RNA sequence: CCACAUCCACCU
């Protein structure tokens, strides 16, 4: 499978919410680019033939490994949505 | 069955990744040891027990007796047909028992017997047809032929016996080719009628439930006995207790999902004779607008944990009901 | 821009039918064999359904016509349904 | 290499010509060979003499008498070779001699008038219609005659049915209603039969002493005595009861249309309807049907016997005299001849109506040749029957066995008014009368189960759709060589023994003999036996008879093995099975695929393409060979020479091999060393593990020919020219396109390479190799407007067809199977080094999973494996009948001899028993396989008797624990079309109405997602996957375009929009008086279209 | 086979009642039990006027239950387009997009699974962006 | 409720297409519309010229029948095409209703872009979360992703060059295979069996590039699908969006679906051969 | 261009 699906299910009330969180994190990682990650310093995905898993081979694994750590928060309404949603599309 | 229980226990007590790794290891080692063990099927592996021989003779003698019993006018056509059918269906079971006893006693490592004991392939009826006899054959009219098939596939079937078995072959082919369509139509009906059910919920204040019985109300004219373990498991496993119940010194709190261990404990307690009905929540009493709530739905899923909110339980329910219909 | 929330189905008035269509067809001439272009004001007229040459041809996928009958007629659905709606 | 046969049965008669049904039917239909003066009249001449001779008494210019004298046909316009090369019809023009007579003077006789071209049967038994060849399959239906059926509701009485043909005609139904009503419903309205009986000239007194003498139900008809006292005006009231509105003074309008010819069936005299009449009831049925018209009055020969017989059965009991609907003696076969004759007489009736109309319009008389008969209706009817009919279907030339089976198939279906797909459950089951006439195993699985079947090997339709089974006459205790072909009704009266009963030559050797009283297995004495089965082979079809050990197989796997024997491709070097049944030589001989010497002689010249043979009479004949002929299904048909220059040959001796014959023996497959053991995982459930030895030597290899075709046609922009030069770009790739427009022969072509260069109005529209595979160009044919004898589709100036051949080899995609229904797909091709091998250096070729044996019931393959193991060392072949094969002691003795030879060869070099063999033997001793206390010599011998030998792993070198069963199996590669090829596309053609993508020839086309897959997808929590797969990847054109551009740009796909299918649905709703619009959260309409719906 | 699925189907089988004592509608008409419950709660408690809508549960087959539904899209696409479309055309049937079949027809997001409003939107921000916006929040809370 | 003006469907919804040699294939909608237009024009002309009452009434009945036949065919009589082809014309209701109608072709999404199908073979060396995909069909299915990946590096200057490079297989290179392997490192594909009886008929897998024509399938899922290896084929689909990729990899991956939804019985249980081997090793 | 009809097969 993928690293720690059991604790990923444990830290969320429903699997569908986990899917929404991981996919939204992946979309952010794409459209921002991979700069705003919380796993930059040492713990990063390791590619086989080179270190190609530095930049962008597959972002779902990035989002999952990023959510495995405790630097992420998710909720129904945690931040004023209007400002960030208007800054999401107009930049 | 041991492997299935092992897999279920590993999934319950370990999780997802560990169960998958265990399955991979089991598959790899099973392949390697099946290869090195050398299981082969020859014509001599379909051993014909000698005792069954005289069994036929005995039946034949009894057959002759029934024959003369008909020529004296003591029996009617229906009575004679019933007697012949009962005699042959009894000697068939006797031959099957003798075949399996011979396999147990003389050749424990016989490929046919080894495959039959394990869940690999085959059934006792198929093993009997290979080594014993495929006696009773159904007529196209729906009844059964009076004359059975004495020979087996280890021996050579007579032309008439093969022509008779072609009846059953054609019946099976046509029955599959039409019952598949009927089952598909039923599945479509159920999916369309049930497609609107989705678990969207805050826990509904339902002070209602259903009492699942634990005893068969009528197996004889007037008697009570405990239901089969499979039926009780299919009725109780993964449900939510309506109200707190203490049956064997253990307090099963209200609102607790019934795991497999709880079902086993309840079955043991019912065997001891403490309770007869289990009050549990059910979708039938749920008050949700369009669907059922998490509590009233239950606990059984692809995983073990309680159902996630937002799952389309209606379509999976319809698929679960309709899938076995094609193999019925 | 607004999201779809409900789908309403109802009867269409003759005014609605005339509002839908852009002109009326009168000739039962689909397309001439020699001239691959549309023949006349019939079922494939150029000016009644839009340009056939690359607005794109997609307008012809959505523009509708209409026929003004000199005699009124009733929908077969409302007269031949098992409960005859006009009949009830 | 010797051939050893096991069965002890004297086949008194050999197999009849396996394709004689269609050939004899067509030869009886068309009597071209015999002079027209001959007495033979049934067939096309029957139709001519029945319908054509129109007579006109008084209608304007009366006295019209157009009579038929003779018909002839003797010359096909072209031989069949270019009738296949060019899309013509191998037909013959039909000429008829007509003559016209009027009431005045005049003999206007035209000896020759052309009326349509009728197709001619080829030598094998097929027809060529438009280039390709088709077969017309026989039909089974209710035989015409008089039947009796129990009432669906009333249990005391029943109904009688006299059934003529066609449907637009009589269908007489007699019912006895308890109020004393003899109801007779002819077409749609019931009728008291008493009035018709009175019309027939029968009074009450003869009805009393001829019908009511024995039965008390005559009061059910004699009660109506108030109205039975009229000779002739009863006919007038009978016509008045009808509702045509016509005046009652029409004596022979409808009362006589049920007379001689028009309405009543003209079923063939004696057997078609008379045998169903004369045998069932009465004594004889004089004439064709019930009528007299020489005195105005009417006569009967059916109504009175039918009433007498019905009253006898309903009151008394002459016998259990109720006809079964599915009894094969009451069912009749319309062969190709009968169907062709029916369609021909339909066309003749159309021509008769046309000529009657022309005569009515025409004024003068000297107009017999042209102004009367026109060939258009009859020719159109014949062409429609031979092209668009349901029973005239594409020939299956995968192999000679496939063609033969397709030629001898019987279908319950047909035009549509007889039997139909959706509901046929009652008639799908086999019947007790199918024994010896219809194969109970040959039916194809699927929707067409039970409806379509094949007749038995010894089965034979005699003259009128009545299958007859051969039976040996038994007188007392001696079995006579006399053989009689019997029908089901004839068979139901005697006791028939079995072929397996012990015999002392010409004497029954058993006391208790198994027999069939009436389809019922009983045991009797030899003195009560009248008939004997000729052979077990008469119970199964030709295809089913090829399975050696059928007696040890399940019916279902035997069915599918027989079915898959049809679809086995011919191999480059195919060899006959080690274990045979004995019909292979008969199959290859009767199927006209090989060459045989017609007379004793000596071969003169032998080449790769023709053989010149000089016979004993001094006449030399040249036999050409279809060297590489593409079949209907794309396989290769080859005749390989099998004789040497200056070699003496006998009559009927083999000259050249067929497409799938080794030496006069049906060889479609290979003989390979098979080990029945489970390998690692590569034979898991039904998969198959094969050696690389089978690939290092070309052992499973077939030539496949694909025929591409492209035409240049005259367009309004200008004619398209097949020219070498390409307009815009391709000149580097033009090297392969050697000549003008056509690619050179022998040039390999890959996908995307030009085959034919065509230029449209200039624009490049050239035929290229489609994505997938391409091989070697072998042939190219060009047809132009300069027609020697060819005809083309109007508007098309020319056409070119290119045949590309490739040499397919066995790989993972392919599937293999044996004659016992053990299907399998090659899963891995192992190298030679790591496969299991014998104690000798020889390794096994194929490894089969044993778990497929006990789950199903196919033990015949195990016996075949043991016998092949014996024959591999003995170097000989075995022929064993299906139900008289080799007994287990015989196979054991053969295995003992084989082990003697094998281990003697082993000891010849001075070797004993390996230590690995020692440990294997001790382990088997612990398993009870071998008796203890014996030396490894006889222990290994006893193990060999079981058919199991010690194998070595090869990967590890250590022996496989426990003995392994190995032998020789006949494994054949099944038909392999594009099914394995990956129809994987990413972007292709889209449909017009909806934008859902579907391609085909250009691109593979999208995979179905249906609703069950949708239900499964939304059973999960997947919502965005379904959203994109219904709109982004399926229909939303702007969405799919934007997604494609974004993916190219390496960005996330955009949000999907409303699919075009919903827009189509909305517009179709708006086409009706309906009104559908999408609404916002409030009651504000939202336009799904951008602005296109809004006007301007 | 477990009993949850059969119970779901049986509940959907008899989700219909027909009233005996009329309230604000006709008597011998059958429709959703839950709608009648809402009407009774509105009539007795929420609004003034004690008019008991005395109903009885009606058990109808799977086909009849599937055909007679509030949403006309599923009924039209299921068994018989003609009758369902005629009935939905007599009275303007504003099909609320509840149920998976209608959303499949329109191609929009499925209400079940990921599309459920319970989990449809879930804002996700990493630690540093959350800290920045929360610093903005607490500096908006002056002093 | 009765209609005075009859709507007319857009032309592309009832197109006339050249087939070969100038012949036109047309939907029955065009024929019905032509008949209605001709009959209405005849009625207008007849009403304009004169009023023979019986002829006018007959023409009114005829026009009403034509309108009814256009709206729905078969409810009264059976109007047919030109004589010689007795196939009833297809009306609006036939387009809508039926087992093959507009509702039963848009509810289903009968066609998909990024999809393929092939015969399946056993995959014993594969892990449970993996499937074997032939490299040619894998390259074809992931074509736009491959184009983008090789545009990232120096294989091709622009996407047109990459497409013309990949259009002919004689230009295949090891760098292209390496790029294709890099593309599908984290992607998953949906495998499907033709009869989708239950939820497990669709399963996500991690593709592994293999040499051959068949799809390698893990033996343990031989029971989740009703798929043996006697020649049956399975289909493969490729989700595109990262949202759908996460969905498939989380809640449709075969590694996460080990137990039935109908009951608690597992479906990833050891199969026939594994059971046989484990029984043989653990027997006394 | 692929529409529809008919037929034969393959996997359940
Ligand atoms: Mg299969
Ligand atoms: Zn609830």
């Amino acid at each position: 499978a993928e690293p720690g699906i059991d604790k990923l299910f444990g830290m969320v009330d429903s699997k569908y919410r986990l899917t929404v969180v991981v996919a939204k994190r992946a979309q952010q990682l794409l459209r921002h680019g991979f700069k705003n990650t919380v796993l930059e310093p040492e713990e990063r995905p390791k590619m086989q033939t080179l270190e190609g898993l530095f930049d962008d081979p597959n972002a779902v694994t990035w989002a999952m490994k990023e959510l495995l750590t405790g630097r992420l928060v998710f909720g129904e309404n945690l931040v004023p949505e209007d400002r960030l949603q208007k800054e999401m599309e107009r930049l | 069955n041991s492997l299935k229980d092992l897999v279920y226990q590993a999934f319950l007590r370990l999780g997802m990744e560990k169960t998958a790794r265990l399955l991979d290891a089991l598959k790899y080692y099973g392949f390697t040891f099946s290869t090195t063990s050398g299981i082969t099927i020859g014509i001599d592996d379909a051993v014909i027990p000698e005792e069954k021989k005289q069994y036929l003779e005995e039946a034949d003698r009894k057959l002759l007796q029934i024959e003369q019993a008909y020529e004296m006018g003591f029996l009617t056509d229906r009575e004679r047909y019933d007697q012949i059918l009962q005699l042959w269906t009894e000697t068939t079971e006797k031959v099957t028992q003798a075949v399996f006893k011979n396999f147990e006693e003389n050749y424990p490592f016989n490929p046919l017997y080894v495959m039959a004991q394990s869940g690999a392939r085959g059934n006792p009826q198929q093993i009997r047809q290979l080594c014993g006899l495929r006696g009773l054959m159904q007529k196209p009219s729906g009844e059964t032929f009076e004359v059975p098939v004495r020979s087996s596939f280890r021996e050579g079937l007579t032309v008439l016996e093969y022509f008779i078995s072609s009846h059953g072959a054609r019946k099976g082919g046509a029955d599959t080719a039409l019952r598949t369509a009927d089952s598909g139509y039923l599945t479509r009906k159920l999916v369309d009628v049930t497609h609107e059910i989705v678990v969207r919920e805050a826990d509904c204040g339902t002070t209602n439930y259903i009492s699942v019985p634990l005893f068969q109300p009528d197996e004889v004219t007037r008697s009570l006995r405990l239901r089969k373990r499979a039926d009780i498991e299919a009725g109780l496993y993964g449900r939510v207790l309506a109200r707190e119940v203490e049956v064997l010194g253990v307090r099963l709190e209200e609102g607790r999902y019934l795991s497999m261990d709880d079902v086993h404990l309840l079955i043991k307690a019912a065997e001891a004779g403490e309770i007869q009905e289990v009050p549990v929540r059910s979708p039938l009493t749920c008050q949700t607008r369009y669907g059922v709530c998490q509590k009233c739905y239950g606990y059984d899923l692809s995983m073990a944990r309680p159902v996630s909110i937002g799952e389309a339980v209606g379509i999976v329910a319809a698929q679960s009901i309709g899938e076995p219909g094609t193999q019925l | 821009k607004k999201e779809v929330r409900k789908v309403r189905i109802a009867l269409a008035s003759p005014e609605k039918i005339r509002s839908w269509s852009y002109g009326e067809v009168e000739k039962p001439e689909t397309i001439n064999y020699r001239t691959l272009k549309p023949e006349r004001d019939g079922l494939f007229d150029e000016r009644i359904f839009g340009p056939i040459k690359d607005t794109k041809s997609i307008v012809r996928r959505y523009r509708m016509g209409h026929i003004e009958l000199a005699t009124p007629a009733a929908h077969i659905w409302f007269v031949k349904d098992v409960p005859s709606k006009i009949g009830t | 290499m010797e051939i050893k046969r096991f069965g002890r049965i004297r086949e008194v008669i050999p197999l009849p010509p396996l394709t004689e049904i269609q050939v004899e039917s067509y030869r009886r239909a068309l009597q071209a060979d015999v002079p027209p003066e001959k007495r033979e009249n049934v067939g096309i001449q029957a139709a001519f003499r029945e319908t054509f001779p129109i007579e006109e008494e008084d209608k304007g210019k009366g006295g019209l008498v157009l009579d038929f004298l003779e018909y002839r046909l003797g010359e096909p316009p072209f031989p069949q070779d270019e009738c296949r090369e060019k899309d013509l019809t191998y037909q013959a023009p039909l000429y008829a001699r007509l003559q016209l007579i009027h009431k005045d003077t005049g003999l206007i006789k035209e000896d020759e008038v052309f009326l349509g071209h009728i197709p001619l049967m080829t030598e094998d038994g097929s027809f060529i219609i438009n280039g390709a060849d088709r077969v017309i399959v026989s039909q089974i239906h209710r035989s015409p005659g008089v039947y009796f059926t129990p009432d669906p509701a009333r249990p005391g009485r029943y109904i009688a049915s006299i059934i003529p043909l066609p449907k637009r005609g009589p269908w007489i139904d007699l019912e006895v209603e308890p109020n004393g009503v003899v109801s007779m419903k002819v077409n749609k309205r019931k009728f008291p039969l008493v009035l018709l009986l009175r019309v027939l000239g029968y009074d009450q007194e003869t009805l009393a002493r001829e019908l009511g003498a024995y039965g008390e139900l005559v009061q059910g008809l004699m009660d109506e005595s108030v109205f039975a006292m009229r000779p002739e005006e009863a006919l007038i009231r009978l016509f008045t009861l009808l509702r045509p509105g016509d005046p009652p003074k029409r004596d022979k309008a409808v009362a006589y249309v049920y007379g001689l010819i028009a309405d009543p069936r003209r079923y063939d005299l004696g057997e078609a309807g008379r045998y169903k009449a004369e045998e069932k009831l009465g004594i004889r049925l004089s004439g064709r049907t019930l009528a007299r018209f020489e005195d105005g009055e009417f006569k009967d020969e059916v109504f009175l016997p039918t009433l007498r017989y019905l009253f006898a059965l309903t009151a008394g009991v002459p016998g259990h005299e109720v006809d079964d609907i599915d009894h094969l003696g009451n069912r009749r076969i319309r062969t190709v001849g009968e169907l062709m004759t029916d369609q021909f007489r339909v066309g003749l009736a159309r021509l008769a109506r046309g000529v009657r109309e022309r005569m009515l319009m025409g004024s003068e008389d000297s107009l017999t040749p042209a102004k009367l008969v026109n060939s258009r209706p009859l020719e159109a009817a014949i062409r429609e029957f031979f092209s668009r009919s349901q029973l005239s279907q594409f020939k299956d030339e995968t192999n000679p066995l496939s063609s033969l089976r397709h030629k001898r198939r019987i279908s319950a279906l047909g035009p549509g008014g007889l039997t139909r797909e959706r509901a046929g459950f009652d008639v799908r089951d086999v019947h007790r009368t199918h024994y010896g006439r219809i194969c109970p195993v040959e039916t194809p699985e699927g929707a067409n189960i039970g409806l379509i079947t094949s007749l038995a090997a010894y089965a034979r339709v005699d003259e009128l759709g009545f299958i007859r089974t051969p039976y040996r006459r038994v007188v007392g205790g001696v079995v006579t060589d006399e053989v009689v072909y019997m029908t089901a009704t004839e068979e139901d009266r005697y006791t028939i023994a079995q072929a397996n009963t012990p015999l002392e030559g010409n004497r029954i050797a058993a006391e208790r003999v198994v027999a069939r009283r009436k389809g019922e297995p009983v045991i009797v004495s030899p003195e009560e036996v009248e008939f004997m089965d000729v052979s077990p082979k008469q119970v199964f079809s030709v295809n089913t008879n090829l399975i050696p050990f059928l007696e040890h197989d399940d019916a279902n796997r035997a069915l599918m093995g027989s079915n898959m024997q049809t679809q086995a491709v011919p191999l480059i070097r195919a060899q006959a099975p080690v274990v045979m049944t004995g019909l292979e030589e008969r199959v290859v001989r009767d199927s006209l695929a090989a060459l045989y010497a017609e007379e004793d002689g000596e071969v003169a010249k032998v080449d790769g393409n023709r053989i010149v043979v000089r016979y004993e009479d001094g006449r030399l004949v040249e036999y050409p060979l279809r060297r590489f002929y593409r079949s209907n299904q794309g396989t290769a048909l080859d005749q390989r020479p099998r004789v040497v220059v200056g070699q003496r040959v006998r009559k009927g001796d083999l000259l050249a091999d067929g497409p799938a014959s080794e030496n006069g023996f049906l060889a479609l497959g290979q003989n390979v060393l098979v080990a029945i053991m489970p390998f690692d995982g590569y034979n898991f459930e039904d998969a198959i593990v094969i050696s690389e030895e089978l690939l290092k030597r070309d052992f499973y290899t077939s030539i496949h020919i694909e025929r591409y075709e492209i035409e240049a046609r005259d367009t309004k922009l200008g004619p398209e020219r097949i020219t070498r030069d390409i307009p815009h770009l391709s000149e580097a790739a033009l090297r392969d396109l050697d000549e003008e427009g056509v690619v050179r022969i022998g040039a390999e072509v890959k996908p995307g390479d030009i085959l034919v260069g065509r230029t449209s109005f200039v624009k490049d529209t050239s035929l290229r190799v489609p994505p997938g595979e391409g091989g070697i160009v072998v042939r190219t044919v060009r047809l132009r407007r300069g027609d020697p004898g060819v005809e083309l589709k109007p508007g098309v100036r020319e056409v070119v067809r290119v045949y590309v051949a490739q040499k397919r080899k066995l790989q993972v995609g392919d599937k293999l199977a044996n004659r016992h229904g053990n299907k399998g797909v090659v899963a891995k091709i192992l190298p030679v080094e790591d496969m299991p091998h014998l104690p000798d250096g020889t390794p096994v070729d194929v490894i089969l999973n044993p778990l497929g044996v006990p789950s199903r019931m196919n033990l015949g393959q195990i016996l075949e494996t043991h016998l092949g193991l014996a024959g591999y060392f003995l170097g000989q072949r075995y022929i064993s009948p299906i139900f008289d094969g080799a007994k287990e002691p015989e196979i054991k003795e053969l295995l003992a001899q084989a082990f003697e030879v094998y281990f003697g060869k082993r000891k010849g070099e001075g070797f004993g028993v390996d230590k690995r063999e020692v440990e294997v033997l001790r382990r088997a001793e612990k398993l009870g396989l071998v008796t203890p206390g014996k030396t490894p010599e006889e222990q290994l011998k006893e193990l060999f008797l079981q058919g199991k030998v010690v194998l070595y792993d090869g990967r590890t070198g250590e022996p496989i624990e426990g003995p392994i069963v190995v032998g020789q199996m006949f494994i054949m590669k099944l038909y392999h079309m594009v099914e394995d090829k990956m129809h994987a596309r990413s972007t292709g053609p889209y449909s017009l109405i909806t934008q859902q993508p579907l391609g085909g020839k250009a691109q593979f086309g999208g995979q179905r997602f249906g609703e069950m897959e949708v239900w499964a997808l939304e059973a999960y929590g997947a919502a965005h996957t379904l959203q994109e797969m219904l709109t982004l990847k399926s229909d939303d054109i702007e969405g799919r375009n934007a997604a494609y551009e974004a993916i190219i740009k390496g960005e996330d796909v955009p949000e999907p929009s409303v699919p075009e299918s919903f827009r189509v649905l909305v517009k179709e709703l708006q086409a009706l008086a309906l009104d559908v619009q999408t609404l916002d959260e409030k009651d504000n309409p939202v336009d799904i279209f951008e602005g296109l719906a809004s006007k301007r | 086979l477990h009993d949850k699925h059969i119970e779901i189907v049986v509940r959907q089988m008899m989700k219909y009642v027909e009233v005996t004592d009329p309230g604000d509608s006709r008597l011998l008409e059958g429709q959703v039990l839950e709608k009648w419950d809402v009407e009774a709660l509105n009539e007795r408690l929420i609004a003034e006027g004690k008019t008991p809508v005395a109903w009885k549960p009606l058990l109808m087959g799977v086909t009849k239950s599937a055909l007679s539904t509030k949403s006309w899209l599923s009924a039209a696409s299921f068994q018989n387009t003609t009758h369902v479309l005629t009935e939905a055309a007599i009275a303007g049937k504003k099909d609320e997009l509840i149920g998976l079949k209608e959303n499949v027809i329109l191609g929009r997001l499925i209400p079940a699974g990921t599309g459920s409003d319970f989990v449809r939107f879930t804002q996700v921000v990493d630690q540093k962006t959350l800290k920045a916006i929360e610093e903005a929040r607490k500096e908006a809370v002056e002093a | 409720m009765i209609l005075e003006a009859v709507p007319v469907l857009p032309p592309d919804l009832r197109p006339m297409v050249q087939v070969d040699g100038g012949r036109f294939a047309t939907s029955d909608l065009n024929d019905l519309y032509r008949r209605l237009i001709n009959r209405n024009n005849r009625l207008k002309k007849l009403l304009a010229q004169g009023a023979p009452e019986i002829i006018i009434r007959n023409e009114k009945r005829m026009l009403q029948e034509a309108v009814d036949a256009l709206l729905d065919n078969g409810r009264r009589g059976a109007p047919v095409t030109n004589p010689g082809s007795d196939r009833p014309l297809r009306s609006l209701t036939d387009i809508l209703s039926g087992k093959q109608g507009r509702f039963r072709q848009n509810l289903l999404g009968k066609r998909v872009d990024y999809s393929g199908r092939s015969v399946i073979v056993v995959g014993p060396q594969l892990k449970l979360h993996q499937c074997g995909l032939p490299k040619r069909m894998a390259l074809e299915l992931f074509k736009p992703f491959l184009l983008k990946k090789m545009e990232e590096k120096g294989i091709a200057p622009n996407v047109k060059a990459a497409r013309r490079m990949l259009e002919r297989q004689r230009d295949i290179k090891d760098e292209v295979w390496d790029a294709l392997e890099e593309v599908i490192h984290g992607k998953v594909v949906l495998l499907n069996r033709a009869p989708t009886l239950h939820r497990l008929g669709i399963q996500a897998f991690q593709p592994v590039l293999v040499e051959g024509q068949s799809i390698q399938l893990h033996p343990l899922v031989c029971e989740a699908f009703n798929a043996d290896f006697d020649g049956d084929q399975m289909a493969v689909h490729v989700p595109l969006s990262s949202f759908a990729q996460a969905e498939a990899r989380i809640q449709m991956l075969s590694a996460h679906n080990l137990l039935s939804p109908a009951s608690g019985e597992p479906l990833a249980k050891p199969s026939r051969d594994i059971i046989l081997g484990l029984y043989y090793i653990t027997q006394v």
